[PDB]
């Protein structure tokens, strides 16, 4: 293991206790590292998950500290609560890959808020739901990220608006 | 007898007079007294376990004789007020203060204290 | 799911979540007690203490050693008994009651017994 | 020891230091002798040269040597297999400390920490 | 390895042990201030509760609790939110006025209808009359406090210094007072209105007392359960503790095995 | 002004005579907040 | 178990019980006793002897002696030689039982023999053959069939377990070839049960098709009881319903 | 990440969402996947392509194997061969 | 060393560090093929440090009254004090100091920690007006050290007394 | 110490110490809470804060990780900069407006762009 994590550009280290845990795939995140760095990815999927990672390793903290059982203060609760709902979100069925115009539509209604808002319980219903809502309605934003693959303002003001627009489902 | 007793801490405890000034004027108790509630104003009072006799300064309350005999005297916070013109001064600005506002109760108060503390 | 069926796999995917919790806790249950930890969590231990004792059925060889005469009960039986315990309608009743007993309907006449 | 005990009949008390050292001693002897070091890096004769040393001192008819030996336990780790061996051969441990002299006893021998295999 | 992560968890537990320890020795300062304001404020209690059994006073609802804002205390919040659930099969409409923020919280979730006044920055503090005169005032302004002819007040009572068990009792309203069996004896006057100052004297005289009696018996669990802690801690230690030297062992081994693989060779 | 909140202010008051003790300070100084609640809903903490 | 904690005289105990059926008159009933003493102060072997000559038991036992001084390779061919002569009895049909104390001890010793042979070192650095030994040692006894006159040699054999570490791989070897265990917990030891045979890792996998129907049903379930006064006072270390309290004063006594 | 976790199962994960691309026209994005399984019994890869196969994406997939059976040199030849195709 | 030693002169020697010693016998062993001792480390080192350790000595009055003190230096590996010739030469040395990383952060810059600093035989060499003054000194520090802890709200009088006094 | 500059020495003293007092009471946070914290502790965790996050600026490296230009602030520059917060000159200045930052300068400016 040693010698081929010097030789490979990234790597992505997997976590067997969190896919018990129910996020299988199972990405230890915290161990997920590309050395190289990210340049290779869509330019639409870059822009809306910019601030994924920092809510992740917010989140990493503030869910040790929130173990002990110790008072926690609404911003850590805030970082809590919505750390929650992006593990929610990771976790993901196996043998059905997802759309990459289909993913930036859950990652834009995550850090856009939207998913914190709508509880733990029904994200599975939110996710599912919300993507259909996007299949019935906004099909035409669907065609244009798939097409595009870059967010203009107009989609993304677009987006903003359905997410809001179905936003407790 | 006659006990007091106060929230931080309260001592009393057959004949004796106590002398209190109370919601009901000023009453004096010798020996067994008439079982009665009486609201205790900011007072100045006069304990005398036999003819030894120790002064107190209480910030109003309750006395209740209880028909055992039993003074139940309950109290806030101190004869130790004695010690005693930074009250007066308080006094002034708690009257500024009334026009304000609790001031005025703060300011009625105030007046009943300097009284009891020009008493003693 | 679809090899064993999605409700199977439903199931038995809350039973591995839930087990996971319960050794995740382990530790800060030992060094405090459970009621330093969260009402909710305490719950899904219980629940889980519950799980580890009905996981237990004596054998049906060593039906000597185990001192029990064995249980074997149906899979299709097994799916429900394990649906109902998730969904807790029937904890409420003892540790014991889930230790070394086939079906859900056998803890629940073990309560019984244990009652008296 | 042995001329005192088998042919001038005595008694003899024999103090060794570290039999940690005793040990050490004869792992560098046993890997300057190429035998491949036993686990824990100790010489595999590690039992033998034991048995040899604490054999030989024994109560005879003529006398008996008895002895006294220093266990610089490496880390308190008894599991060690060095300091385990010597604890079999061993029947009694006394287990002196700082602790109990600062407790101004000397005899600054643990209370329930010192016990023989002597003592029924 | 096993090695470090083995010996970083045992500098964890340790350093665990040396905390609860800490806490311990910290709890025992404030349980001795604890317990004599408990004494002082029972003392003038039974100074009223004579009053209220000469006249045999007795008697929505109200109720009241009491857990400190911090937590780690033992079971004190959690017996308690029991113990108010327990009366709140009695009344379901009853008002809980939850006096710090252990007891907020937990009581918030059972039913968070009841929850109309809270109050918050009492745990941290020892109980004080500037408190409870403030809180009473409150009480019969935003709680109508007076509207309710029941008022309760829960809190806990330090049974043993070693135990606490939940209680609750029940505070004399004005009309209570009013129709007291005796209450002859005693002399009522015209020109006062002794229910009505009664009433409000002993809401705040009574809940001061509790207030006292709940923040020792916090205390006195805290002491507890800090203690038990450190017991906890160092059964970890121990069972860490034959690991490590285990490991140290097993290392040894593994690195002398490539010592021999190379002189084989 | 309520009985007991009027005896509260007669008390404080009274501790200032003259003189002082820092634990008279302490029991008549207190930092609390009625976290005011509605029937789930919360009025702004009202400081006491 | 840990050595020394009395590990002898569990052994011993065995051996003078039986001693009214090997002073019997049924010689299928008296079990001819040896003492495989491996590893041991000769001294106090001495004194052990002493100790069966004054419990007079002597007499139907061997002693068979491999003292720690003893060479390492004849401590190696001291329990097999052993069991030959174990087996003319066995091969007679007639009881016959055989302590081995301490195979612990005899697996060092064939460690050094065979590190001083050169064959690679295996796990702690005790040879690969150690299980060979072992399997080989222990199958040697038996309770051969009617067809054989049923030979009993029953084998007892003492382990060290150097810290209680069970996990170790000389004592997972050995608990994988005997039939049951019987695990001594120390801590009970000192803490004044004597003997301290904590019996929640002590098993026994055919002694329920042995012992007395008297002994089967006097000690019916007092297995579960016991393993109920184990999780009883797991829990014990709170609240006690009389149901627990009565479980855990019967449990004490 | 800790063996046969769905380790394969990430990879093949991969091969499916590749089929957007490769069934698509887009030939610059058409990436033809190579799956090497070295080690491996023949039991469990032909498990992996009768799900290839069920997916359809054995097409575009070759795989080059070298089970725990095959030979010790060809398997350390394996993934050099897999890499000059 | 010896040459002054021997002139009945005293001296100072400081052997820095010997755990790079070891390493060069270690290449040396190795590279002859010598089978290295425990941890890699040849197995007779314990014998060369000794021999090297036990020439640094106060000699007679009738060797000419002289000395070679010295003070050899031992780098820890990331505060391995166990590691087959730290635990070698700790048995070898009559003494150790060992300096504190924690202590050097917070401020104690040279850091040394006392408590795992010792002297085996100290005090017995010791300016006597410094006896004098400075028994005190080290049950302050070890009261210190306890009331270090409890350093983290509600202190007892006599803690906090004891807790000012160590600070200073 | 003078090599560096006595100034510059004390300077960053001041700053390991509070920062090596950050860390050790993020444990006492953890567990305690940060009610256990003195006021005089309570300020040494502030400043430690917004220096933790006073040290994180942009490089020109990652105008391709990020976009933000390097901030490239001289090292007399710094030793004020640091200066001023342990002087508590810009303890007024929120955390986040340390964040990935350069100089006191520039702190000040995106303190009034968070403002407005």
């Amino acid at each position: 293991p040693t010698n081929v994590i010097s030789i490979t550009d990234g790597q992505i280290f997997l976590e067997a206790e969190l896919f018990y845990k129910g996020i299988r795939p199972a990405i230890n995140v915290g161990l997920s590292v590309s050395r190289v760095g990210s340049a290779a990815q869509v330019k639409a999927l870059k822009q809306v998950a910019g601030s994924l990672k920092l809510f992740l390793a917010q989140y990493r903290e503030v869910a040790a500290f929130a173990q002990f059982g110790s008072d926690l203060d609404a911003s850590t609760k805030q970082t809590l609560v919505r750390g929650e709902r992006l593990t929610q979100l990771l976790k993901q069925n196996q043998y059905s890959p997802l759309a990459t115009e289909e993913q930036v539509p859950l990652i834009y209604a995550g850090v856009n808020g939207h998913l914190d808002g709508i509880e733990l319980s029904r994200i599975g219903e939110f996710e599912s739901s919300f993507l259909s809502y996007l299949k019935s309605n906004h099909n035409e934003l669907l065609t244009e990220i798939r097409e595009k693959g870059e967010l203009s303002k107009e989609l993304l003001a677009s987006l903003k608006s359905a997410t809001e627009s179905f936003v407790a489902t | 007898k006659l006990q007091f007793a106060l929230p931080h801490e309260t001592l009393y405890s057959e004949v004796t007079q106590v002398n209190l000034p109370a919601k009901s004027g000023r009453i004096g108790v010798l020996a067994n007294h008439v079982p009665t509630v009486e609201q205790l104003l900011p007072g100045v009072v006069e304990v005398m376990e036999g003819s030894n006799s120790k002064k107190f300064f209480i910030s109003g309350g309750f006395a209740t004789v209880q028909p055992d005999s039993q003074l139940c005297v309950t109290a806030i916070e101190f004869p130790l007020e004695s010690f005693s013109e930074n009250i007066k001064n308080l006094l002034a600005e708690a009257k500024k203060n009334v026009s304000s506002s609790r001031e005025a109760a703060e300011a009625a108060i105030q007046v009943e204290v300097l009284e009891n503390l020009q008493s003693v | 799911a679809a090899v064993v069926g999605q409700e199977h796999y439903d199931v038995a995917s809350k039973v591995q979540e839930t087990l996971q919790t319960y050794k995740s806790l382990q530790d800060i249950i030992a060094i405090l007690g459970m009621d330093e930890l969260s009402e909710q969590d305490k719950l899904t231990v219980e629940r889980a203490r519950k799980i580890q004792r009905f996981l237990s059925q004596p054998f049906a060889v060593a039906e000597v050693f185990t001192g029990i005469p064995g249980k074997l009960v149906r899979l299709k039986d097994t799916v429900a008994s394990f649906k109902a315990v998730l969904e807790g309608k029937y904890d409420n009743i003892p540790e014991h009651a889930f230790y070394m007993v086939g079906g859900i309907e056998d803890v629940v006449a073990k309560a019984e017994k244990l009652a008296a | 020891a042995e001329y005192f005990r088998d042919e001038e009949g005595q008694d003899v008390l024999l103090f060794i230091d570290n039999i940690f050292r005793f040990t050490q001693a004869g792992s560098e002897v046993s890997a300057l002798l190429g035998r491949i070091p036993s686990a824990v890096g100790y010489q595999p004769t590690l039992a033998t040269d034991m048995g040899l040393l604490q054999e030989r001192i024994t109560t005879t008819k003529k006398g008996s040597v008895t002895s006294v030996q220093a266990v610089y336990v490496p880390a308190d780790d008894l599991t060690d297999p060095a300091p385990a061996t010597t604890f079999a051969h061993l029947d009694a441990t006394t287990v002196l400390s700082r602790g109990i002299s600062e407790l101004g006893i000397y005899p600054a021998v643990d209370p329930l920490d010192s016990k023989s295999r002597l003592l029924d | 390895a096993t090695l470090k992560e083995v010996e970083m968890r045992l500098k964890s537990i340790k350093n665990i042990e040396k905390i609860t320890k800490t806490m311990k020795i910290v709890a025992s300062t404030r349980l001795s201030k604890a317990e004599k304001a408990k004494i002082s404020a029972k003392k003038m209690d039974e100074a009223e509760q004579l009053f209220y059994k000469n006249a045999e006073t007795k008697n929505k609802e109200l109720i009241v609790a009491i857990t400190s804002d911090k937590g780690l205390c033992g079971s004190i919040h959690s017996q308690l939110a029991k113990a108010v659930r327990r009366h709140l099969n009695d009344q379901p409409n009853a008002d809980i006025v939850t006096i710090g923020d252990k007891i907020k919280m937990q009581l918030l979730r059972t039913h968070p209808n009841n929850i109309k006044l809270s109050i918050n920055g009492i745990g941290k503090d020892a109980p004080t009359f500037q408190e409870s005169a403030l809180i009473a005032d409150k009480l019969l302004s935003v709680m109508k406090a007076g509207t309710y002819p029941k008022i309760s007040i829960f809190y806990n009572d330090p049974v043993s210094s070693l135990s606490f068990e939940p209680s609750e009792k029940p505070i004399f309203n004005a009309k209570t007072i009013e129709q007291s069996p005796s209450f002859g004896k005693f002399e009522i006057d015209t020109d006062a209105n002794v229910p009505r100052d009664l009433f409000e004297y002993t809401l705040a005289n009574q809940m001061l007392t509790a207030m006292a009696q709940g923040y020792a018996a916090e205390i006195s669990a805290r002491r507890n359960a800090m203690d038990n802690a450190s017991k906890n801690a160092g059964d970890m230690i121990n069972r860490y503790s034959i690991l490590y030297n285990r490991t140290r062992q097993a290392v040894i081994t593994n690195e002398l095995v490539d010592i021999i693989t190379g002189a084989s060779s | 002004i309520s009985y007991a909140a009027y005896l509260n202010v007669a008390a404080q008051a009274i501790r200032s005579t003259e003189l002082q003790t820092a634990s008279v300070l302490n029991r008549s100084q207190t930092d609390a907040f009625y976290t005011q609640y509605k029937n789930a809903s919360e009025p702004t903490p009202i400081t006491k | 178990g840990d050595r020394q904690t009395g590990k002898t005289a569990v052994a011993l105990d065995t051996i003078l019980n039986q001693k009214r059926w090997n002073n019997g008159s049924d010689e299928s009933k008296k079990l001819y006793c040896v003492y495989v003493a491996v590893g041991q102060k000769r001294s106090t072997v001495a004194q052990l002897v002493q100790t069966l000559e004054q419990h007079d038991a002597m007499k139907y036992s061997i002693i068979v002696a491999a003292t720690a001084s003893e060479a390492a390779p004849l401590q190696y061919l001291a329990p097999f030689t052993a069991a030959s002569i174990g087996e003319w009895f066995r091969d007679n049909g007639k009881h016959a039982l055989i302590v081995y104390d301490d195979l612990s001890k005899q697996a060092v010793a064939y460690r050094q023999l065979s590190l001083l042979l050169r064959r690679p070192p295996g796990r702690e650095a005790y040879p690969g053959d150690v299980f060979y030994l072992h399997s080989r040692l222990l199958e040697r006894a038996a309770k051969l069939s009617e067809k054989e006159g049923s030979g009993s040699l029953t084998a007892l054999p003492v382990i060290e377990t150097q810290g209680g570490d069970v996990s170790a791989y000389i004592p997972t070897n050995v608990i994988s070839i005997t039939d049951g265990q019987i695990f001594l917990e120390a801590e009970l030891f000192y803490k004044g049960i004597r003997p301290a045979i904590n019996v929640g890792l002590s098993v026994s996998r055919v002694g329920s098709a042995a012992q007395v129907k008297a002994l089967k049903q006097v000690a019916g379930s007092l297995k579960l009881f016991l393993a109920q006064y184990r999780e009883v006072a797991a829990f014990a270390q709170s609240d006690l319903d009389a149901s627990t309290k009565q479980t855990l004063v019967r449990g004490e006594r």
